[PDB]
RNA sequence: AAGCUCGUAUCAGUUUUAUGAGGUAAAGCGAAUGAUUAGAGGUUCCGGGGUCGAAAUGACCUUGACCUAUUCUCAAACUUUAAAUAUGUAAGAAGUCCUUGUUACUUAAUUGAACGUGGACAUUUGAAUGAAGAGCUUUUAGUGGGCCAUUUUUGGUAAGC
RNA sequence: GAGAACAGAAAUCUCCAGUAGAACAAAAGGGUAAAAGCCCCCUUGAUUUUGAUUUUCAGUGUGAAUACAAACCAUGAAAGU
RNA sequence: GGUUGCGGCCAUAUCUACCAGAAAGCACCGUUUCCCGUCCGAUCAACUGUAGUUAAGCUGGUAAGAGCCUGACCGAGUAGUGUAGUGGGUGACCAUACGCGAAACUCAGGUGCUGCAAUCU
């Protein structure tokens, strides 16, 4: 209701706008341009991505490719679906990234047929490697990252699905200032807490923090588990369970969803309101003008 | 100097206005182009009889100042200053150029020639464009024997063949003069200073009751 | 229709300008470690006056802000010099006000006549909760009109506290 | 002096855009240029790096080098009295595909299509393209129209 | 001038179809920047000058500026719009379609990119008109003071400047 | 534009509007908004080899520039530069 | 048909002022041990959807809305311009013939479409 400043018509005409998905903040086009564009001498080789975006409560990971018509998605892997492999809680941790990581990473090798190769590292010790090209065979699955907005940060949760991808079974390039416990000071790493970390160490250490300080605090948060009795012990052991039952049929089965479409589809048009008619619009003004203007 | 208009009569250069590249330019003769009852209202003065020129040709400041005193000291003392309001519709934008040669014995001492024969300011003249209304009386009926006559003394200070006109239309304002009667008692005229702020059938409504109260009741 | 949506501070900000440079600005920069509790930072010139006898980049003065429900225990303290008075205007129309008071000393903390007398000010910034989309970086947008702080309602929403007068008209 | 420079006499020229600035889209990078396809050139002024000289705008040219970031086109440029083969060099935002070109492609099937028509029923292939044939015998009607009668307007100012 | 290789191959100081590029003419400045005339509505404590008033962010005016809706006239080094003339390209057999190979490039992938292997499309083979034939090579005389006219325009008032 | 003792118009702090009306070493013109403008971490790709192309052009040099090849690097998590 | 993630075109979606959003999701939100950066966890960093929300963001509807776009025998064959004449006029400039053909104004209408994947009483 600031009437002083009055922009003029002058003002919104000569307006350049952004782009529709700039002006929401959702995509930083400076970042996007170098990101996408494909080597011209490629020809029509498309240039995979992958997108990890942190939102509330979740997480969204998938394969991406690019066109003119639009971004083509080849596979996708959501953290809703964790539940059904044995991960029930923890949705947004650090290690949850991780476990769709290695969720992601192995569904696109089925639809794909080549995962009987490249099968990444199955004991998962913390440390940095690459899923080296093998001999005598198709060269490995390359995909880039996608942040976009929130800061580079070493012990991102962002990470946490890159060492799920990199050990996956995927090649993404990546290094390691920026795994969470990479030191600053020295170029020293210590996997054994990135061990930790990989596994819920940061929430099951957390565990015991409050088990002995503070109970009100440790009653308040983490219902679940005290409610499905299941303790710091056995947090790690969810993990280390969940790992080989991903691999075992990451076939993306379906929810039964319920209902069919229309139903959803016919729920929204009984309460959603319409446009409005020409003569709708002249029928008010001329009772407005009535009722207004007329004088009583 | 003050060289005859003859050689600037006629339009020979491309405009060239007063710049930032054009500076050092003497001031226009003409200081007030609007001049009578200037805060006479709208419909006081029904008739305007204009004065367009004909050909293509550039009027200087000095002939707008030499006419317009012509005109206004005329009606001045017959009609009276409460009886017109003048206004002229042309502005000197153009710069007269003088090459400037003295008029001793040069030749040895006096320009070297041609060379570099770029000119400085002299004078600031208007550019007059094919039927180009200039001037506007703005006069009542019962005074449009005295005013016609008083464009016609002021017509022969400028340098052409321009003519004067029965013009229109409440010739302060557009649009005919049957239909601005018309709109007189209709509502759409809001008795603004000077000129008159009309109606529009686009902007909101709330905001056009307040300033327009007699086009939406019985009124008259 | 009163949801969770109200009015609460959202900073405070502490400002002591200096008239010159020299050993009385670490003086006066030592001040808000007790006071603040946190490690104040610098505040630097813009642009050269030659007439205030400050130029460009000499740091003239120091600031600091705190927040939090470690920040409104500082606000009645300040209050106390005053007895309690406010003013009609002093208010932003944005909703949020401040004041600048010296004699530091009847804050508390002892004279000690090595530190002298220090005109610290206060400025107070009031938000509700959910004026973050502000300051986020994911689909920044803006605060609706309709739940903007406005100069009536910090008065309002000062009045039932405190007991405060308005003085003046 | 006079001044002859690299980019001289551009100012209306490598202009962006009226209501139209900032970074450039994203669709101009996704097409595909092969060797061998006939483009146009349009100066970006967005990034100055690969942007042509100010004698080729709209210029009409052949791909023969597609590099990285890169794009090679031969212009026959007009220099004395003879056409000489220019080699340029050009990045992908300072060019785009000529849709003249493109309109002969169907053109060729579009012939194609009906050419196994016209062997299917017989001969009649007539698929030369004719100019605009002068209009044959054609009959008005008046009943519901009757001629109406126009003269010159008479003379009046109106101003 | 000497010619040379072949002969309607294909080329054009031209038109059309399709498709680009170009900011001059015009137009606009109740659109940006400059100007630029004259009023109407509020505003000045963070402006000054008159009545009253210790006294002002006091009651009443004005002066000089701001904001709002207007109004008269312009820009080679102003601009949303945007001509006419002129200008780039294409109108295909060095072409299209189906199967297939090579490559040390590229690709997750005999998947991509260059060219050929086998088969089909022939005289409306796929705009108009014209073609004392098309293309190619060597050598060298003279030439490097120009002027005038329609059209556009620069300097100067103007000039057989 | 709205506010803070000195502090007032230019001392330092906070909020709103703000397509940029600022700033990009030095002329003028284009270009630039999670940017080419502010500041901060690392670094000398301002490296080696000799080709090709554009402007002035005679299509010769010269100055400037353009995109690439074969090495070794700087940076960023990486695409990339 | 709604919502989210990634987009394509990219103000027929921008802006101003109001009203509405059971459904899932969006966002606020609660917590300061481990990572991390700030004076300030306010942004950024980490933890469970826990303690309430739909107030805000976002989406949707209206303005005789400001702008944008579209169309018009509306302005207007107007201005301008190619070709031509021992055409007019001293001169400026102007008509005619064969062609091309604007912009401002005025009026009327609309004021987002769409791809990939998941999901939603």
């Amino acid at each position: 209701a600031f009437q002083k400043d009055a922009k003029s018509s002058a003002y919104s005409s000569r307006f350049q706008t952004p782009f529709r998905r700039r002006r929401e903040g959702k995509t930083d086009y400076y970042q996007r341009k170098r990101l996408v564009t494909q080597h011209k001498a490629k020809y029509n080789t498309p240039k995979y991505r992958l997108v990890v975006r942190f939102t509330n409560k979740d997480i969204i990971c998938q394969i991406i490719s690019s066109t003119i018509t639009g971004d083509v998605v080849l596979a996708a892997a959501y953290s809703h679906e964790l539940p059904r492999y044995g991960i029930t809680h923890g949705l947004t941790n650090w290690a949850a990234a991780y476990a769709t990581g290695l969720l992601i990473a192995r569904r696109t090798l089925q639809k794909l047929g080549l995962d009987e190769t490249y099968k990444g590292v199955e004991e998962v010790e913390g440390e940095y490697e690459l899923t080296e090209a093998v001999e005598d065979g198709p060269r490995p699955f390359k995909v880039f990252l996608d942040i976009g907005l929130q800061r580079t940060t070493t012990g991102a949760r962002v990470f946490g699905a890159l060492k799920g991808a990199s050990d996956g079974g995927l090649y993404v390039p990546h290094s390691e200032n920026r795994f969470p416990g990479w030191d600053f000071e020295t170029e020293e790493i210590d996997p054994e807490l990135l061990r930790s970390y990989i596994f819920g160490g940061h929430v099951s250490q957390y565990m015991e923090e409050l088990a002995d300080d503070d109970e009100e605090r440790f009653s308040e948060l983490f219902k679940g588990y005290l409610a499905d009795d299941i303790d710091a012990d056995s947090l790690e052991d969810i993990y280390t369970s969940a790992h080989e039952a991903i691999r075992a049929d990451p076939a993306f089965k379906p929810t039964e969803k319920k209902f069919t479409k229309e139903q959803y589809a016919a729920e929204s048009k009984k309460y959603r309101q319409t446009k409005l008619s020409k003569e709708e619009r002249a029928a008010r003004v001329a009772a407005k003008i009535a009722a207004l203007a007329g004088q009583q | 100097a003050r060289r005859p208009a003859r050689c600037y009569r006629y339009q020979k250069n491309k405009p060239y206005p007063k710049s930032r590249y054009n500076r050092a330019v003497p001031d226009s003769k003409i200081r007030i182009y609007d001049l009578g009852k200037k805060k006479a209202t709208v419909d006081e003065f029904p008739l305007c009889v204009h004065l367009v020129s004909n050909e293509l040709e550039q009027l200087s400041s000095e002939a707008l100042e030499a006419a317009r005193i012509c005109a206004n000291k005329y009606m001045t003392t017959v009609s009276g200053r409460d009886a017109f309001h003048l206004r002229v519709r042309v502005h000197p934008f153009h710069v007269l150029r003088i090459n400037k040669m003295l008029s001793c014995a040069g030749a040895d001492r006096l320009q070297q020639g041609m060379r570099g024969a770029w000119g400085k300011p002299h004078g600031l003249a208007a550019r007059v464009d094919i039927g180009q209304i200039i001037f506007s009386v703005r006069t009542k009926d019962s005074n449009k024997d005295v005013v016609v006559e008083g464009l016609r003394r002021a017509r022969y200070k400028f340098p052409g063949q321009q003519k004067i006109i029965l013009s229109k239309k409440w010739g302060f304002t557009n649009l005919d003069r049957p239909e601005y009667l018309k709109k007189r008692e209709a509502g759409e005229v809001k008795d603004d200073g000077a000129f008159v702020k009309f109606l529009s059938k686009k902007g909101s409504l709330e905001n056009n009751i307040r300033e327009f109260p007699e086009y939406f009741a019985a009124q008259a | 229709q009163n949801p969770m949506r109200d009015l609460k501070i959202e900073k405070l900000v502490l400002n002591i300008s200096v008239g010159e440079s020299g050993d009385r600005l670490t003086r006066a920069s030592k001040v808000l470690e007790q006071l603040s509790g946190q490690t104040p930072v610098q505040s630097k010139a813009r642009y050269t006056v030659r007439t205030f006898g400050i130029r460009r980049n000499e740091k003239i003065a120091v600031h600091v802000t705190v927040r939090g429900p470690k920040a409104e225990e500082i606000l009645e303290r300040g209050l106390k010099v005053k007895e309690y008075q406010l003013r009609d205007r002093n208010f932003s129309a944005t909703g949020n006000f401040g004041f600048g008071i010296d004699e530091h000393i009847d804050l508390g903390i002892k004279y000690d006549p090595s530190i002298g007398i220090f005109g610290m000010d206060f400025y107070v910034v009031m938000n509700r909760p959910g004026a973050r989309v502000t300051r986020r970086k994911r689909c920044k947008g803006t605060v609706g009109n309709s739940h903007k702080t406005t100069k009536e309602d910090t008065v309002s929403w000062f009045k039932q506290k405190y007991d405060a007068d308005v003085l003046d008209k | 002096g006079k001044s002859h420079g690299y980019r001289s006499r551009t100012r209306y020229m490598f202009q962006r855009d009226f209501r139209k600035h900032g970074a450039v889209h994203l669709s101009t990078y996704l097409k595909v240029y092969k060797v061998g396809d006939i483009v146009d050139i349009k100066a970006n002024g967005s990034i100055q790096k690969g942007m042509p000289h100010k004698f080729y705008q709209g210029k009409t040219g052949v791909v023969y080098n597609v590099t990285k970031s890169s794009v090679g086109v031969i212009i026959n440029k007009m220099v004395g009295n003879r056409y000489l083969e220019k080699r340029l060099n050009l990045r992908v935002e300072h060019i785009k595909h000529s849709k003249c070109r493109q309109e002969f492609l169907e053109r060729v099937k579009a012939n194609a299509a009906k050419r196994a028509e016209a062997k299917a029923q017989g001969v009649a292939v007539q698929l030369k393209r004719q100019p605009a044939q002068p209009r044959e015998s054609r009959i008005v009607s008046t009943e519901g129209n009757v001629p109406q009668t126009l003269a010159p307007v008479p003379y009046e100012t109106f101003i």
